[PDB]
């Protein structure tokens, strides 16, 4: 009985922990998956305004060979 | 023989002091602990309860034991509060939120080994220690869970000693959460297992007799523990002042107890009084006898005439003719012979004792082991089904680290206490 005793404070120490420790792996989860999508829509906004300045370049130097 | 005390949790120190307060009165004992009595009867075996100190002043051997100090703050400054030893208060301060897993397995495995220390230091002083007696409540978390804990670390340090406990039922007319069947369940497989004595004290019973009889409109606790209080002190009678018959706590279970697992007893008192309520008619021997032997009288909610009397134990108190008390002891067992077993010759024994309690010129009280007590255990069992049949409520255990495993065994052995019992029904 006493060895069953130490066998549930145990189980209960090691189940709280799972739960602090799966909780901390899952949010760290979240927060880095959320950093690369955030990061990887703001880089495809640049990207096509980015291609609008290539564009002018393109359109302005299309007039000088207009001429 | 010295006898060490120990009370658990809310309910085992409201009753436990309340045991002292009322018992100390009869030893002529004051709140300072100085003795004021008159005869020399009081003084004779009050070493069984009381440890004897300097100038003359005895202290209880008693030790007070919670997972929170609120209960035991409030004995510490009640009437007989300063009465007990200050060493003797050991307790937490988490609480067992009503949990015999917190009581049992956490909270109280903290606490436990504190406890055994002081257990321990009175053990040493004693003469002859004859064994131990606690009181507590089965539904909550402390006394049920830890105070089942203390029980069986005490069994592994003292195996030869007696373990005697007074165990409050719990009852939905007197309720405080829904789990107290599951942690009634729990300490019952406990208590059939690490005590050779227990006097079930049904709240059941003692809320029908303050509303049925005692006319009490909306009973207390306070009121509850009247009769406890009342119920405690006479079955502990033979052991606190002189006399022959069950005088220490192993002749008492030798006599009471034909099998180990069947030890559970139903108390019973007469005459039946609330608190406050003065009593002016002194009850005749043939009433004290008939009262004390009636359902309404008895502390476990079972009907005796649904089972059959192992044994009984009998204590009249006051003055009166012991040649009454002899022909209407007889009477009652020949006049209803079959609600006792014919297995057992002369199951049924009596002692009388002069000194009565305060307030009454007599009384009488009765300690019964009928296998009607059953109903008791069935009762909790049927509650324990309800809600374990849905595993409702149970998060809270095994988020102490308690598995169902756990649950289905405490049930299957109350179980078979019950069919143990129908089995000598029928015999
Ligand atoms: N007779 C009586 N029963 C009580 C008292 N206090 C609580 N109870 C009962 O005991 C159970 C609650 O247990 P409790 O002692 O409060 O839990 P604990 O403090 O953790 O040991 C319920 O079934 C209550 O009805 C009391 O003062 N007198
Ligand atoms: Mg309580």
């Amino acid at each position: 009985k006493r060895e069953h005793e130490r066998e549930v404070i145990q189980k209960a120490i090691e189940e709280n922990n799972n739960f602090i420790k799966m909780a901390k792996e899952k949010l760290a989860q979240k927060m880095e998956s959320n950093k690369e999508n955030r990061e990887a829509h703001l880089a495809a906004m640049l990207e096509r305004l980015q291609e609008k300045d290539k564009h002018a370049e393109e359109v302005r130097k299309n007039k000088e060979l207009k001429e | 023989r010295e006898i060490v005390h120990i009370q658990a949790g809310q309910c085992g120190n409201q009753i436990g002091a309340k045991f002292w307060e009322v018992i100390s009165d009869e030893h002529g004992i004051d709140p300072t602990g100085s003795y004021h009595g008159d005869s020399d009867l009081q003084l004779e075996r009050i070493n069984v309860y009381y440890n004897e100190a300097t100038g003359n002043k005895y202290v209880p051997r008693a030790i007070l034991v919670d997972l929170e100090p609120g209960t035991m703050d409030s004995v510490r400054s009640g009437p007989f509060g300063q009465i007990f030893r200050p060493d003797n208060f050991v307790f937490g301060q988490s609480g067992a939120g009503n949990n015999w897993a917190k009581g049992h397995y956490t909270e109280g495995a903290e606490l436990v080994d504190s406890v055994l220390d002081v257990v321990r230091k009175e053990s040493e002083s004693c003469d002859c220690l004859q064994g131990f007696q606690l009181t507590h409540s089965l539904g909550g978390g402390t006394g049920s869970g830890m105070g089942t804990l203390l029980i069986s670390k005490i069994r592994e340090e003292y195996p030869d000693r007696i373990m005697n406990t007074f165990s409050v039922m719990p009852s939905p007319k007197v309720s405080d959460t829904v789990v107290e069947p599951y942690n009634a369940t729990l300490s019952v497989h406990q208590l059939v297992e690490n005590t050779d004595e227990t006097y079930c004290i049904d709240n059941e019973a003692l809320y029908d007799i303050c509303f049925r009889t005692l006319k009490l409109t909306t009973p207390t606790y306070g009121d509850l523990n009247h009769l406890v209080s009342a119920t405690m002190s006479g079955v502990t009678t033979c052991l606190r002042f002189p006399g022959q018959l069950n005088a220490d706590l192993r002749k008492l279970a030798v006599n009471m107890v034909p099998f180990p697992r069947l030890h559970f007893f139903m108390p019973g008192f007469a005459p039946l009084t609330s608190r406050g309520s003065q009593q002016y008619r002194a009850l005749t021997v043939p009433e004290l006898t008939q009262q004390m032997f009636d359902s309404k009288n008895m502390m476990a909610a079972c009907d005796p005439r649904h089972g059959r009397y192992l044994t009984v134990a009998a204590i009249f108190r006051g003055r009166m003719s012991m040649k009454e008390v002899d022909e209407q002891m007889l009477n009652v067992q020949n006049k209803n012979s079959s609600y006792f077993v014919e297995w057992i010759p002369n199951n049924v024994k009596t002692a009388v004792c002069d000194i009565p309690p305060r307030g009454l010129k007599m009384s009488a009280t009765f300690i019964g082991n009928s296998t009607a007590i059953q109903e008791l255990f069935k009762r909790i069992s049927e509650q324990f089904t309800a809600m374990f049949r849905r595993k409702a409520f149970l998060h809270w255990y095994t988020g102490e680290g308690m598995d169902e495993m756990e649950f289905t065994e405490a049930e299957s052995n109350m179980n078979d206490l019950v069919s143990e019992y129908q089995q000598y029904q029928d015999a």
